């Protein structure tokens, strides 16, 4: 999935 | 012949079906998308452009991974300017970037970067343009605007969909979370929207939708 | 608020999310499909309407159905006047037509009609517009043509989708049968299209898709 | 300054911009433009199509001028069958058509026909799309619809190059007289239309207006 | 005569027709429509958006006339911070700019923005959506680029209501400069375009027009 | 302008 | 599927 | 008509 780096 | 069409030339946006992959350093075709880019962020000022970007590599380190390598690395380097390799699918090039992660600026996360590990190979053309909206459809209570929104994905497994609609009826009461690129923000981001094929209208979500080469996101006519 | 948006009113066609089956008798939501009238038809003379046209009865008989009733009925009245009830999903109303099955016109069937049993329960939202069309696209090469055709269906089992894209990924290299609208020909025809992800441009069909209120199948202004 | 546009083929319509061979019989460019063609007229009958459709010869004799030959030999040949060559701006071709006059029919006319005369040099463009069509509107109560009707041309006592917005300001209160053409009547029928910009939405007609390949009136597959 | 068509509530930008409160200071309906802001401008510090910002007081000065008090007033404060008061035609709000002139930018200019006297009353609709552009056609070669560019405006030495189509016949041969927003540069530019009916294409720019709500410059969903 | 035939 | 009649 | 500020 997405995830905020 | 009998046919009442013939072919005429048109403009079209490089970013299109001629791929070619030329040429990546490390040989893959995969890599990180540039989703949301914050404000003030070290993303933005790194010039990292939503949707279009993608990273490919990390001081020399490719990408050929959807693992914890960006991560840790972004982490081991906290303050210090990291170079990264990054992919446009709007120029079809490769350049560098210097970025430095912190935990100083005002945001969330070290870069402020929403990202997701896939293939750029026709990913401008994997966009679903929102046309008309109506009135308490489902779109317009998740956030969904006419004309300037962009969906252009969702989180999905297990295997399964490249395409849009395939989704629409998988979560007929359960919630979806769509990436959505609005044309004025030039930026992604998260829609929750709950498809409902009875509430009284259009659809399942009450919304239009264009795809194809007069529903794509626009492009600047120079590099 | 502080939304940057608000309503208005606009026009659209009374065939919309308002249904509303009112009323069948016989209480059913499924029947006969009108898909392709054959010119000099049987069908024709009667006036039934392409994508429009819902068969419903027949001498009193309703259709709740997909057998061969239908079939032996206008077999058994091979050149008499038979009585069908009509629904129509543009003007959302019933109407008795006087139709004569026939060897003796010039085409194929009895009626001319090539049919689907389906429901009208918003069949008029279920249409995509074939927008742009690449030269030696898989679209151009199966027939498809920009802007005048509407894909309205395909040949579809085990139970699946309602939903087109659904099947392009299906039919990789399996031909695929598309049922197909031209607002030219007011008529209904199949097309065999040749999905294919690598034929080097756009999407796997090499053509554009619109969907919704601005890509549906026109409608005269009155009844 | 590296374009990040390139060039593609597409499909387009033949009569586009009909580009070019005139090939006409008497040398003329012009004829009589077929507009609204009753229903059971003798001109239905003989396959004239509404806004395609150019009578450019009947018997022989070329129309090269818009005078009352056209009308005086119809009325010689009052219940006799008449030749008439039609040039078609959806084949670029001529054709014969058996037509025959008569006062029995008894509708408005001879034939049944509303022409004007005009030239067929390039008239498949000269084409406005009604998009979207807000309620109240001036377009809305003078009878125009949403994508189902196409403009393509109007009647001034004045004298003007027609072309509609150029119209649009000098009747902004003085109505105004439009010919519109509905892709599923797909006949031509007459609009009073009253612009006015302090009417209480978008512009002067409270409508949306295509123009270009997008918003041609539809042509079928084959000749 | 029942008409097909019925009324649905749809989404809308807020300016549309921003309809209808004009609340300005000063009293006047007018102002400096902001066009191109450069990059890295004192304009772009202060956060000016092209095309939809309208400076319409400078230090609590009005700006009712195209005179030199804006530029002078600038001069005068050189190195020194600005209240500039703003209308946004997509917020329909004023609000107040801290910008700082400057000779040492060294672009062009003390802000490094082009600017135009005009009224903001409903300029959110006078926009020109170009949609195909043809291969080798006057739009292509004067630089305007396929849905990516909206054309808002032109520089007339004659005098017309600058309305598009009725300067294109106007420069039937001489040439004719366009303003012209696009969405990815989020900025206005200025294209020179020579008008050729006698092209070898469509119309006499070979692209196609847009107008109207499925043509406006997009909106970001929140202020 | 128009006139019936 | 469809089928004519 | 434009000019730069």
């Amino acid at each position: 999935s997405s995830f905020v780096i | 012949s009998t046919s009442l069409y013939k072919k005429a030339g048109f403009l079209v946006p490089r970013g299109s079906g001629s791929s070619q992959s030329v040429e990546i350093p490390g040989g893959g075709t995969e890599g990180y998308h540039v989703l949301r880019v914050q404000e003030n962020s070290p993303g933005h000022r790194a010039g990292l452009e939503p949707f279009f970007d993608f990273i490919v590599s990390i001081n020399g380190s490719r990408l050929n991974k959807d693992n914890d390598t960006l991560k840790d690395l972004l982490k081991a380097n906290v303050e210090k300017p990291v170079k990264m390799l990054i992919y446009s699918s709007k120029t079809l090039e490769l350049r560098e970037a210097s970025v430095t992660p912190s935990n100083l600026w005002g945001g969330q996360g070290l870069l402020g970067v929403s990202i997701r590990f896939c293939s750029f190979d026709g990913a401008n053309e994997n966009v679903w343009h929102v046309l008309e909206v109506e009135s308490n459809s489902p779109a317009a209570l998740a956030g969904l605007r006419p004309h300037s929104d962009y969906i252009i994905g969702a989180d999905t497994v297990m295997n399964e969909s490249e395409d849009l609609f395939s989704l629409i009826e998988t979560h007929e009461a359960k919630p979806l979370k769509l990436y959505v690129y609005n044309t004025d923000t030039d930026n992604c981001r998260e829609v929750i929207i709950t498809p409902n094929s009875a509430w009284g209208g259009e659809g399942s979500l009450g919304c239009g939708i264009g795809y194809g080469y007069l529903h794509r996101i626009p492009t600047r006519p120079f590099e």
